[PDB]
C-alpha cells in the first residue's frame, strides 16, 4: 500500500539512496514497493532487494541471539522471554514478508536461470532464517521447506549455469551451511563445500579478471567454512 | 554459528 | 500511551536488554515509557535515556549528512530532496520528542545540581540538532534555544559541581562544539575548552583512581578538539 | 564535523 503513489523508478533510485546512508529498513521498503509493482526485476534490482532485507534480518537475528543467550542463561521474571519474543516475532514477520514477495509473484515469473536461482536461494534462506528460531514440529515443516527451496535452486544451477556462477557459488555456500546449522548434516555440508570448490577451481581458467575476483571471493569463503568443520 | 554468504 | 501498560521496572529492565541487543529504537521506546510514569529517574536511568536516544538520533544524523551532501552535489529530479526531507522529518520528531519529555516534566521536577544540568545539556543537544538541519528564522530561535539551556546547565554546574565532574565536562564539550559548529564562535569554542580542561587539571589530584579514569577520558576528547581546531 | 561526547 505506502508506496503505491509513488513511481517504480523512484523506489529504485531511493533504494540506492537508502543504502548510501546505511538505512536498510527504508531500503526494504522501497524495494517491496518496487516488487509490488508487478514487474520483473533486473540483475541489478535483485541484488538491491536481497541486500535490504538481510540487513534487516540480519540486525533482527543478531538481537534474538543475545536475547536467547540471556534467557538461557535465567535457567527473575518474565521481562527477558517477553523481549525475546517480540523480536522473535518482528524477524517472523520480515521473513514472512520477503516468502510473500517471492510467491506473489517473483518466482512464478522468473523464466531465466539466473533469476530463478536467485529467488530460490532466498526462500531456502528466509525458511533457515524461520527455522532458526522455530521449536518442535512447525520446525519440521520449515526446514523442509528451507531444503526443497535449496534442493530446486541446486538443481536448476547444475544443469543451466557454470560451476563459477556467484549465484550458484552463494547458494551452495548457503545450502551447505543449512546442512551443517540447520539440518544436523555436517557431513553433507563439508561434501556439498568441498565439491563446489573443486568444481569452481577446475573452471577459473575460463574467467576474465573481474570474474575470477567475484567466484574466488567466494570460494575463499568455502574454504574458510571448511577449515572450521574439520 | 557458521558464515552464510555475506552482501558483495 | 504504548507501554502504558507494562511495569515502569520492566520497562527499565527491557531497556538495559535492548541496549546488549544492539535495538536501539526499542531502548528509547522503554525509556519514554518510563519517563511518561512520572517519577523522577535515577543516575542509572537517566544514562540509559541519554544512550537510547544518542544512538537514534545518531544514525538519523550520519545518514541526513549522507543524504545532505549528495543533495548539495546535485546542485535529475526530485528524489534526493523528497528522502533527505523524510529523514530530516523523522529526525526532527526524535528530537521533539525527547525535548517533550525534558519538558513534561524531567527538568522542572530536577532539583539537584547532577539531574537537573543533566537535562539541560541534553535539552541544549536536541537543539543543537535541530540546528544543524534548520533554515532561516526558525534557525536563530532554534539556537538561541540550544544556547540559552546550555548556559544555564554552565551556570549550575560551575557553582554546584567540581570542576572534573564527568556531566559538567561532557557538557563543556558539547557546548564548546555548540559554538565551533552552531554558533560561527570557533575562538569561544577554543576558550571554553581550554579553561575547562585546565581547571580540571588541576582537580585530578583529588580523584581516586575510578573517578580520575572517566575525568581523563573526557578531558582527553576536550584536547582532541583543541588539537583540531588550532 | 567536531567530535561531541560519545557515549559512557
Ligand atoms: C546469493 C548471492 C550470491 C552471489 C551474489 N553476487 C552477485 C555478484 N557478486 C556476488 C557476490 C560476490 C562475492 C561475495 C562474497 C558475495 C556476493 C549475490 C547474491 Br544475493
Ligand atoms: C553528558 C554526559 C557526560 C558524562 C557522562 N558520564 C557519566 C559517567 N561517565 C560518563 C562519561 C565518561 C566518559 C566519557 C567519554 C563519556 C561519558 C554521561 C553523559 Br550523558
Amino acid at each position: 500500500g505506502a508506496m503505491g503513489s509513488m513511481e517504480r523508478a523512484s523506489l529504485i533510485q531511493k533504494a540506492k539512496l537508502a543504502e548510501q546512508a546505511e538505512r536498510y529498513e527504508d531500503m526494504a521498503a522501497f524495494m517491496k514497493g518496487a516488487v509490488e509493482k508487478g514487474e520483473e526485476l533486473s540483475c541489478e534490482e535483485r541484488n538491491l532487494l536481497s541486500v535490504a532485507y538481510k540487513n534487516v534480518v540480519g540486525g533482527q537475528r543478531a538481537a534474538w541471539r543475545v536475547l536467547s543467550s540471556i534467557e538461557q542463561k535465567s535457567n527473575k521474571g518474565p521481562e527477558v522471554r517477553e523481549y525475546r519474543k517480540k523480536v522473535e516475532t518482528e524477524l517472523q514477520g520480515v521473513c514472512d514478508t520477503v516468502l510473500g514477495l517471492l510467491d506473489s509473484h517473483l518466482i512464478k515469473e522468473a523464466g531465466d536461470a539466473e533469476s530463478r536461482v536467485f529467488y530460490l536461494k532466498m526462500k531456502g534462506d528466509y525458511y533457515r532464517y524461520l527455522a532458526e528460531v522455530a521449536t518442535g514440529d512447525d520446525k519440521k515443516r520449515i526446514i523442509d521447506s528451507a531444503r526443497s527451496a535449496y534442493q530446486e535452486a541446486m538443481d536448476i544451477s547444475k544443469k543451466e549455469m557454470p560451476p563459477t556462477n556467484p549465484i550458484r557459488l552463494g547458494l551452495a555456500l548457503n545450502f551447505s551451511v543449512f546442512h551443517y546449522e540447520i539440518a544436523n548434516s555436517p557431513e553433507e555440508a563439508i561434501s556439498l563445500a568441498k565439491t563446489t570448490f573443486d568444481e569452481a577451481m577446475a573452471d577459473l581458467h575460463t574467467l576474465s579478471e573481474d570474474s575470477y575476483k567475484d567466484s574466488t571471493l567466494i570460494m575463499q569463503l568455502l574454504r574458510d567454512n571448511l577449515t572450521l568443520w574439520t | 554459528r557458521t558464515p552464510s554468504l555475506p552482501t558483495p
